[PDB]
RNA sequence: GCGGAUUUAGCUCAGUUGGGAGAGCGCCAGACUGAAGAUCUGGAGGUCCUGUGUUCGAUCCACAGAAUUCGCACC
RNA sequence: GCGGAUUUAGCUCAGUUGGGAGAGCGCCAGACUGAAGAUCUGGAGGUCCUGUGUUCGAUCCACAGAAUUCGCACCA
RNA sequence: GCCUGGCGGCCGUAGCGCGGUGGUCCCACCUGACCCCAUGCCGAACUCAGAAGUGAAACGCCGUAGCGCCGAUGGUAGUGUGGGGUCUCCCCAUGCGAGAGUAGGGAACUGCCAGGC
RNA sequence: GGUUCUCCCCGAAAGCUAUUUAGGUAGCGCCUCGUGAAUUCAUCUCCGGGGGUAGAGCACUGUUUCGGCAAGGGGGUCAUC
RNA sequence: GUUUAUUAAAAACACAGCACUGUGCAAACACGAAAGUGGACGUAUACGGUGUGACGCCUGCCCGGUGCCGGAAGGUUAAUUGAUGGGGUUAGCGCAAGCGAAGCUCUUGAUCGAAGCCCCGGUAAACGGCGGCCGUAACUAUAACGGUCCUAAGGUAGCGA
RNA sequence: UUGAGCCUUGAUGUGUAGGAUAGGUGGGAGGCUUUGAAGUGUGGACGCCAGUCUGCAUGGAGCCGACCUUGAAAUACCACCCUUUAAUGUUUGAUGUUCUAACGUUGACCCGUAAUCCGGGUUGCGGACAGUGUCUGGUGGGUAGUUUGACUGGGGCGGUCUCCUCCUAAAGAGUAACGGAGGAGCACGAAGGUUGGCUAAUCCUGGUCGGACAUCAGGAGGUUAGUGCAAUGGCAUAAGCCAGCUUGACUGCGAGCGUGACGGCGCGAGCAGGUGCGAAAGCAGGUCAUAGUGAUCCGGUGGUUCUGAAUGGAAGGGCCAUC
């Protein structure tokens, strides 16, 4: 195995102190670290695996939006940190700006399939970070599907040695080492070779931890 | 077992139901060459990995 | 009697998956010698015991026979 | 078979910047010889042990495998 | 009595030869056919269709002593059940018989159910 | 190695299996003494056919030999073995 | 000679030299549990190994195997000494399933590592040891002369039962 | 001198482009701001030039960064990570190198002592040496031990109980001989199945690539056939065969019994389920089988609802894998 729950809750539980979360301003976030040993350009050893946490935080994640008319009021109710029309991305073409901002300051760019062209415009300040987007469903009753990529990390390593994500925030470390762990499985099943590891951590805002294991 | 060119046992667990068993493969010739679809629980016949995974 | 070895180039015997038949050496040419050998490069030299079978292919094994030969069986 | 190592010319073996893949002894041959050995110098020389994956490009980096191999397990 | 079809009783008189006749009935060939089915190639072998045509045959019989095969009455092996004998086990007083051999023997037999002179 | 007074009927003790066996060993009896019991068990008269002790053939493979030729094979000779 | 009285009556061999060997010395031997008494009232020319075979010469020769031991250039892989990895007993962490830190420890053949010996080297008294078939002298055939075989190897330092 | 941790002190880097000396690995979009706290401008002095030292500006001007430009790859701001190794501190093991109150005095002098034992000190000597307790090693026949089957036309050899066949040997069953022929120390990645399919040759005659031969169409229609090691025997509605479709060789019990001596070794009415095999009738414990191991006692090992001298967990047991 990675690890198991206990190992993180037991680990977590001193992450959040004020020695470990050394507070600038507000309410910061917690993240797993997991780094290995072996690695190398194969295929065996690459990730993506999106995981939308078991126990959302008190802080959701970014989630852009871009829907159709018919379901667009639906969308309006149901909390996109921003929206653009199927429309208006006519508009969007050359504005260098908007395009290294939206990939800035958002994490995910979910567009009905009329969007096509989303795919063409914003890749070049996207990709060499690794961020993505994905089609929507065209439906009317999609908030939880909205809320879905509103909670949702991504497993980055398709080439570097190391993987690091958000996993919480400062109240509660119980329910997020089940959100750590549902990393771990999708991890495990993808990736099928074990003693590869270097280490296991958790993080701050800051300062990490020499998790247990 | 004892020799070299002899008759070896290969533990076999199955597919679904854990059980498992032995007797009679061979060294001799080429190993890469079995599976299987039988059940010790014998209430379906599905996956058999064998001793081997073919 | 049984069980082994052996009948493979002048000499000495190597070798066998079971598809090629070997070299230390003697001859032959080649040239160096008038010549010959040394040494030399080239080339060659065969009952591969016979019979039957297994086999893709038996010099080889298995089996029947022949023959040289050895250890023991005998006191 | 537990873990390291190696396999690159016939045999010992370079191969570590991932961009030309080769030296040594020997073999061939010429020069030389009176003919060989020697000495000099040209030529010859491959399953890069296997096959992919990754790379613009793979002996090379990685994984799995076989053999050679070193130490090694053991009260069915 | 005569002829056919189907299925048995039949473990070899329950095996061949030479021929000579038979049918739009029985089979079947034969001549079509992607098929059903697919020859790990062919309908040759099962088939599916059945037109058109005759028995090449398939399949049956009738004549038949070429070749297997059949066989009395009797004699005999040799021997249990005995008594006596007695160079290599005989000869009687009995239980009964394969073969040598001779008269002499040939192409079997029998049924069930439908349909035809 | 030896039955230290009498008597009477059943009663071969003395072997099928072996045995890092050697008058040595596990159960055993065709045995009695006490329980349990049926046409139980056997020779015959018979029913029904596998045996193959005999015995007899030349069918088979293995073959005697005399006849008769079965492109088999020889002798004699022409010839280039 | 008188020495094995007990088969032989010596036809046994006890001499005695010496290369070599055990001791630089509380020596070699230990018998007695504590002896230091043989050797010692003494030094490696004192006393003991294993012998020697008068005397005197003469010990040629040849290291395969196999001994005698010695050594270290070097591998087989140990009491010595413990990389690590997997466990146990258990705090912490888990409504549960169960994870899991020290410490205490179990269990590694981590790694060095030659007694033997691969080996390296000296031994002639250590253990034994002299191959065959093919061809031959003005005759027999003597058996001097000969090619070879990966054989470890052909009767020799003598006098002829 | 040389080995183990450990940063207290150091340090192994120049190429273009980016007004500019770019280890990698990550987060996001901000970070510093009390005047004696920060840069920023510009002088001056050391030189292994890749370090820095030392003077003076100014300083709530807005300055470093996604935000505008560059590239082989960003930079402001917090995270992350210490080693191949030196000088020392602070933690500490070893081997050499020796001095030496251990020690032994079987060496003297002094000494109790007209003293061989023997008491004890100045001294002299070597020296952690000695002493033995087990562990690893062969080294020799320097105690003791044993004589380890039997088969014997009496022995030494050559044969067998093995577990097998045919011969020999008197039919239920058997009964050897240094006696006759010959022998298991194994065997499937299929020599695996249930429907289906039947007919193989020699030699005669033909015909691309010969020179006995290999798919054939035909003979005549012979029941003149093939057996991948050893062998006997199968026997043709073929098992040899061989292509499609694919690897059931069910978990569990059994009336009936074959019977034998504790193992055991054989198979089946019928009943449960559902377990797969086919339309159906319905059919069945896999290599042609023969030759293929443990008296069994001590072992070991792996899973449990079976337990364990007051319990609870739990040694060690029970069930059976696994040998």
């Amino acid at each position: 195995m990675l690890a198991d729950k206990e190992s993180l809750i037991e680990a977590l539980k001193l992450a959040l102190s004020t020695e470990y979360n050394v507070k600038r301003n507000f309410t910061q976030s917690v993240e797993i670290i997991l780094t290995f040993k072996g690695i190398d350009k194969k295929g065996d050893l690459k990730l993506r695996e999106i995981v939308p946490l078991p126990k959302q935080p008190s802080k959701a994640k970014r989630v852009l939006v871009v829907p159709s008319s018919e379901q667009l009021e639906y969308a309006k109710k149901a909390s996109p940190k921003v929206v653009i029309t199927r429309e208006e991305l006519q508009k969007l073409q050359g504005q260098k700006r908007p395009v290294k901002k939206l990939a800035r300051q958002n994490e995910w760019f979910l567009i009905n399939q009329e969007s096509a062209l989303a795919g063409r415009i914003l890749g070049p300040a996207l990709g060499p970070r690794g961020k993505f987007p994905t089609p929507l469903p065209n439906t009317a009753d999609i908030s939880e599907y909205i809320n879905r990529f509103k909670r949702s990390v991504l497993v980055k390593t398709k080439d570097q040695p190391q993987v690091q994500v958000f996993i919480g925030t400062e109240d509660k470390p119980e329910d997020l080492a089940e959100n750590a762990i549902a990393v771990l499985n999708a991890i495990e099943n993808k990736a099928k070779v074990e003693t590869n590891l270097r280490n296991i951590y958790v993080k701050t805002t800051g300062k990490a931890v020499k998790v247990k294991r | 077992a004892k020799g070299i060119r002899e008759k070896i046992k290969l533990v076999s667990s199955a597919g679904t139901g854990h059980f498992y068993t032995t007797t009679k493969n061979k060294r001799t010739k080429p190993e890469k060459l079995e599976l299987k679809k039988f059940d010790p629980v014998v209430r379906q016949h599905v996956i058999y990995k064998e001793a081997k995974i073919k």
